[PDB]
């Protein structure tokens, strides 16, 4: 998974 | 100086951190300061999963100010999920404190192997209220209403590995961080720090692209379709199954991202998204770019971007400011 702590 | 400054350090180049404390006794934690999320959680001493065995745990029984909430909450990120329950206590970022509603994480299993691998305890969201869970106002916003900071804005001047440290600055724009004009861009929603720009990488163009300035992403995100085209004759291999792109660091065909608005033109040259990996091969580099599709074309202007560009996240003006960052303080 691409390291991103964006939330949905 | 008249603003709150948190120091940023960058070790391996996967994700940099900041410190802050929770609890009247200053329990210390290492945080990912994430503009892409809107909640603040720490691993609890109630945490039963293995990821917590090596993390800094919050113990509400040791802080006078603790205040029980208990309602269950779950957090879903692009990279994982964590769960626990809300709690209330004094959160301290830099030299300011305030009562805040946070999440005590007791289950990390849905955030592996990343969590155990990485070396941070929790996350501290710096986004907008709507985005949050449990209707929680952004820290910076609360600090402002409480007359604790000049403006309801915060800036990022990211650290560069083995060069200079960085700063999260709350309540004020310090010119020490950049040079040239600061060009503001309006948000199209008070959910994400998302603005509209035209994306022109090489010969590929996405007019009115959806752009998210995001400190919580280590790479530059691009719509898979766009990534594929973008790299179609630049002598860049994609690992057979592995989601990476290896190429020669010297490859003269490496493109330069160009996003434009009425008010500014921001470029991201190769030197900003290339990751030397001599180990794998003398002269080799991996591109810090990755595919990620949203229902509407969208790019995530990650760390590689914020590492060249000083950024201002201004709630009062519902906009994001961009300025070329001083290469050194």
């Amino acid at each position: 998974k691409p390291f991103s702590x964006l939330q949905f | 100086s008249s603003n709150d400054n948190i120091e940023l350090v960058d070790f391996q180049n996967i994700m940099f951190y900041g410190d802050a404390e929770v609890g009247d006794n200053q329990q210390p934690f290492t945080f990912i300061l994430d503009t892409g999320s809107a909640n603040l959680w720490v691993p609890s001493v109630k945490c039963t999963t293995a990821g917590c065995l090596t993390k800094h745990l919050y113990d509400s029984s040791k802080s006078r100010t603790y205040e029980k909430d208990g309602t269950k909450v779950e957090m879903n990120y692009v990279s994982g999920t964590v769960s626990g329950f809300f709690s209330k206590d004094l959160v301290t970022v830099g030299n300011l404190s305030l009562p805040y509603k946070f999440i005590e994480v007791i289950d990390t299993n849905g955030f592996e192997p990343t969590y155990t691998a990485s070396t941070f305890d929790g996350i501290l969201g710096l986004g907008w209220k709507d985005l949050s869970i449990g209707s929680v106002d952004p820290i910076v916003v609360e600090l402002k209403n409480q007359n604790k900071i000049e403006n309801a804005l915060f800036t990022f001047y990211l650290p560069v590995h083995d060069k200079h440290t960085g700063f999260l600055t709350i309540g004020g724009i310090e010119e020490r961080f950049y040079e040239g004009p600061l060009t503001y861009e309006k948000l199209n929603h008070d959910l994400y720090w998302q603005i509209t720009l035209d994306a022109h990488v090489g010969n590929i163009m996405l007019e009115k692209a959806n752009c998210i300035v995001d400190s919580g992403t280590s790479a530059i995100t691009v719509p898979t379709d766009f990534l594929n085209k973008m790299l179609q004759n630049l002598d860049v291999i994609k690992v057979p199954f592995l989601p990476f792109y290896v190429t020669l660091c010297n490859n003269s065909k490496l493109p330069t991202f160009e996003f434009t608005s009425e008010n500014g033109k921001y470029t991201l040259e190769p030197e900003y998204y290339l990751q030397h990996i001599e180990d794998v091969g003398p002269g080799l580099c991996m591109l810090n770019i990755i595919g990620l599709d949203f229902p509407v074309p969208t790019f995530i202007l990650g760390d590689p971007f914020m590492r060249k560009y000083f950024t201002v996240f201004d709630y009062d003006n519902h906009s994001v400011g961009i300025a070329l960052a001083k290469k050194n303080l």
